[PDB]
RNA sequence: UUAUAGUUUUUUUA
RNA sequence: UUUUAAGAACUAGAUACUAACAC
RNA sequence: GUAUGUAUUUAUUUU
């Protein structure tokens, strides 16, 4: 019972039902012609039909262009059929889900069993007294259709299920997760700047533990406000979701709760956004975010999540004030939009703008305060409200690129106890890139 | 609302600090800018001389018949109320702008441009704020010392290093302890509380009545009264200067153990009823 | 039916006075101004349809239809009108496009957006529908003022 | 270290009591001078 | 490392 | 009738206890 | 990873 209670959560079950069958709501939502389809008419599904097994009802009613010939009911793979026994227009699927066991691993007796009984039973709701059954045992990943038959679907079903059972993600959510629990996994770059919108989520700033006096003596844990830091690398409007410690009030360990409220914020932002401004990817260094992201990213197989392949320096985001100035002022959590690049899209492309920007983050990571002085050393040209980094001239940006660059190299050779003078180019490019 | 009961002239210089007899409510001790201290009847009783420079702070003791005065001369001087002669001189403070008398421990807490808080055995030095320390208070339980500095922070101290830091102020020039176990902290335009108060620019002391009324003295001469619970400002007054318009402000203030006593920069003490 | 009167008055412009955003007495007026300004944006997009994502125009109009009717009839809750007006107000300021997006983010999160240059809300389905299209008005405006 | 160790005989529980009791006494003193300063306003609030 | 985790003697190969 | 603290300033950190925080 | 414990006075008791 423990292990299962893992394997299903946030109604992963219900989500499964939607992903699969609703995605067929697409595939045969659009097939009109060849099967003589007027329109795709389905009844709005009460939320519980997925996990309640008491009794079932007609799901998705096919209402023919013209007319249809209902043979006596056979399976999907029960073959040879004389359709003309009847005619209908309106139809339906019964498509359901049950996790089988080493007694009943053959659905088909369940397929025709339930199908038949349902159809011939009162409580079963049907608009047409003809239809189709497609069940699945997620257990052995089996599936089947015992319908009445008017012609032409059979392979559309067959092959289409090859696709579904190989594709619609929630399945692959299981076959990920079941392998989590089972602990079987079989043994034996610049494109960040392409057209579609690529976003950066980095969560190390989301829940900040703060150590404080224990009434007696012990080491006390707490936290103070975070926020979720996302940007696209290109067009430079920051999405900060304010994290106001009220959020954490009563519950649990906040490691898991961190990761899951990060996921739900990022998702809610995505959903709310327009199809034009949505991302086509997401890129994070912290991979503890995989599962929360994913599980809330079932709903959008359009978007595709991709991790880091490469060592990356994002944890310094807060040490550059004005945004953190905003972090500590918030009475109640809210989004704020900002400007990453100061104005770097005039004097450069975003390209070496981002090279210099990573390098800035770096020298903010290793020695810190030396870098902060380097920036603000002469403040006598002042940062406006919208910029963040100290505003410069050409040469100032340029040499400061060089110097900030210099730190990790020199501090490196000193600190890590391997020399900078014996180096080879590609390890220099390595630490610079990562 | 509040209104103006009485005007008491009689200081030669400014009035920097005011404290009231914690037991009988029969008098004031008022510092000055003339170095003296003039003990007013809540008429002028007596004069306590003996500081060479202006007296920034004065505090009277509960369990003791002692009076601890402190000045810009780098010295914390005790006063024996009985015979009215200086008993003890402290040290460690080459000007000391705050004294607060810990309630139960027989301690003194002093602070000033040192940028450190000295706990005097009537012992500890608290390394701390990055600038001068304006206002210091004492509390019987944890944090036993609250401090406020011109680095715009307020620290809650564990005397036996900082227990907690409160940075929300954008110099904190005054605090007052609610007689609810909380503190009211001040800044230029925003008076907050700490376990908000609505303020337009009041820039640039606080006092807390036992009825949960929160006084705020202005440097523009405006007296901003608040409710403590809400944050609402139910009254704002304006004092009459005297027989310069710059000299109108409120340097210190206190409530008795239903009356308000405010030393003003015009060389007068005013009593608001 | 004063809402039937305000909608026929040609004495109201599209310009939003931020000092009116939270006014109780000016609610009916501000509501109509938001209606008028949105129509004006859709009008300029129309006039240059071929140049800016013509394939998204129709869907945007359809999603905004119910909002506009409500604005015309002063049917929006106080907090909702306040947030929308704030977004549209900043949008009318070219150099404040970022403040408009920031306000938009609050609205989409269910929080009240107050003018930034100068607590909570609830979101419904059809409501979520027009809040999404508002972002399209913002992206169009940025493109429009940038390409002329 | 040892010279400091020998000198406390009790164990965590007793020390915990020492604290709790003193904290009670601070509560008393506080609540008192509450009532004292309320008497200096003359309004007499009874003790719980 | 997760859907936890004081008693449930805590930890070894062919 | 009681009492008297050597005083002030500057400095780095080692050994420390612990941390529902980072493999 | 927790049991366990503590306070949570709003509606004016006669001079």
């Amino acid at each position: 019972k423990i292990s299962l209670i893992q394997i299903f959560r946030a109604h992963l079950w219900q989500k499964i039902h939607e992903s699969i069958v609703f995605d067929i709501c697409q595939i045969l939502d659009g097939e009109l012609d060849v099967l003589q389809i007027e329109s795709v008419t389905k009844e709005t599904v009460h939320p519980r039909k997925s996990y309640k097994m008491n009794s079932s009802a007609a799901d998705i009613t096919m209402e023919s262009v013209h007319e249809w010939e209902v043979s006596k009911p056979s399976l999907l793979h029960e073959t040879n059929d004389s359709f003309k026994g009847l005619i209908t227009n309106k139809m339906w699927f019964d498509v359901q889900l049950r996790y089988g066991d080493y007694d009943s691993h053959d659905i088909s007796r369940y397929v025709r069993a339930k199908f038949l009984d349902y159809t011939t039973d009162n409580v079963s709701m049907y608009p047409s007294p003809t239809g189709v059954m497609i069940g699945i045992d997620l257990a052995y990943n089996m599936y089947d259709a015992y319908g009445n038959w008017f012609n032409g679907l059979k392979p559309l079903i067959q092959n289409s299920m090859r696709t579904i059972m190989k594709a619609n993600p929630a399945l692959y959510v299981l076959r990920e997760r079941i392998r989590k629990g089972l602990q079987i996994y079989q043994s034996s770059y610049a494109e960040l700047f392409n057209n579609d919108i690529k976003l950066f989520v980095d969560d190390t700033n989301v829940y900040r533990v703060t150590v404080h006096k224990t009434f007696e003596g012990n080491v006390a844990t707490k936290a103070i406000n975070g926020c979720i830091f996302t940007l696209n690398p290109k067009t430079g409007h920051l999405f900060l979701k304010i994290i106001h410690t009220s959020v954490w009030a009563g519950q649990k360990r906040l490691s898991q709760l961190a990761k899951w409220k990060t996921a739900e914020e990022v998702s809610a932002l995505v959903r709310s956004l327009p199809k034009e401004e949505q991302p086509k990817q997401i890129i994070v260094t912290r991979k503890a975010m995989l599962d929360p992201l994913e599980v809330h990213m079932l709903d959008f197989p359009n978007i595709a999540i991709r991790p880091t392949e490469l060592r990356l320096p994002f944890s310094a985001a807060m040490s550059i004030d004005k945004l953190s100035d905003v972090v500590m002022k918030a009475t109640e959590p809210q989004m704020v939009l900002f400007n990453i690049y100061d104005d770097w899209l005039d004097r450069i492309s975003s390209y070496t703008a981002f090279s210099r920007l990573t390098l800035l983050l770096r020298a903010l990571k290793t020695n810190e305060e030396s870098a902060k002085m380097i920036l603000l050393s002469d403040p006598t040209i002042t940062i406006k409200s919208y910029h963040l980094w100290p505003s410069f001239t050409d040469e100032q940006w340029i040499t400061i690129e060089s110097q900030m660059r210099d730190l990790i190299l020199t501090e490196y050779g000193r600190k890590y106890n391997v020399n900078i003078s014996a180096l080879t180019q590609t390890e220099i490019k390595d630490i610079i890139l990562g | 609302p509040k209104k103006v009961i009485r005007n008491y002239p009689g200081h030669p210089e400014g009035t920097t600090a005011l404290k009231f007899l914690p037991k009988t409510g029969h008098l004031i001790l008022s510092g000055g800018n003339d170095h003296t201290i003039k003990i007013w009847d809540f008429e002028c009783l007596r004069d306590f001389q003996g500081h060479n420079k202006p007296i920034k702070a004065l505090r009277f003791t509960e369990d003791c018949q002692s009076f601890l005065s402190s000045s810009f001369d780098r010295s914390v001087k005790i006063w024996d109320t009985e015979t009215g002669k200086v008993k003890t001189r402290l040290h460690l403070n080459s000007p000391a702008d705050v004294e607060s008398r810990p309630t139960n421990p027989h301690e003194f807490i002093v602070g000033l441009s040192n940028s450190k808080i000295l706990h005097y055995d009537d012992v500890q030095t608290y390394d701390h704020h990055l600038s001068s320390i304006l206002a210091l208070k004492y509390f019987p339980d944890g944090s036993k010392f609250i401090s406020s500095s011109e680095d715009k922070t307020v620290r809650i101290w564990e005397n036996q290093v900082p227990i907690k830091q409160i940075s929300d102020t954008a110099s904190m020039p005054f605090l007052n302890v609610h007689p609810n176990y909380f503190c009211a902290q001040s800044m230029d335009n925003r008076i907050y509380s700490f376990s908000k108060y609505k303020r337009h620019p009041k820039k640039i002391h606080s006092s807390a009545g036992y009825g949960i009324s929160l006084a705020f003295s202005g440097d523009g001469r405006y007296i901003c009264s608040g409710d403590s619970k809400s944050r609402l400002f139910t009254w704002d007054w304006n004092t009459s200067r005297l027989l310069i318009p710059g000299n109108k402000p409120i340097t210190q203030v206190d409530w008795h153990p239903s009356k308000v006593i405010c030393s003003g920069a015009a060389g007068k003490i005013y009593v608001c009823d | 039916r004063i809402q039937e009167a305000i909608a026929q008055d040609k004495t109201i412009s599209v310009i939003i006075d931020p000092s009116q955003i939270g006014s109780t007495e000016g609610k009916p007026l501000l509501s109509m101004k938001c209606n008028l300004y949105i129509h004006e944006i859709l009008s300029r997009w129309k006039a240059s349809l071929e140049a800016y994502h013509p394939e998204l125009f129709l869907d945007t109009k359809k999603a905004l239809f119910p909002l506009l009717l409500q604005l015309r009839r002063n049917q929006l809750a106080p907090d909702l009108l306040i947030s929308l007006a704030t977004v549209l107000y900043h949008l009318q300021q070219p150099k404040e496009i970022n403040l408009a997006v920031q306000s938009y983010m609050k609205l989409s999160i269910g929080n009240v957006a107050w003018p930034i240059g100068v607590a909570n809300i609830m979101i419904d389905e059809r409501t979520r529908l027009w809040i999404t299209s508002i972002k399209r008005l913002i992206t169009f405006e940025e493109w429009y003022t940038s390409n002329h | 270290e040892a010279r400091a160790r020998l000198l406390n005989t009790q164990g965590k529980k007793a020390t915990r009591k020492i604290r709790e009791r003193m904290l009670e006494e601070s509560k008393r003193i506080a609540e008192l001078q509450k009532r004292r300063e309320l008497k200096q306003a003359g309004i007499n609030v009874a003790i719980k």
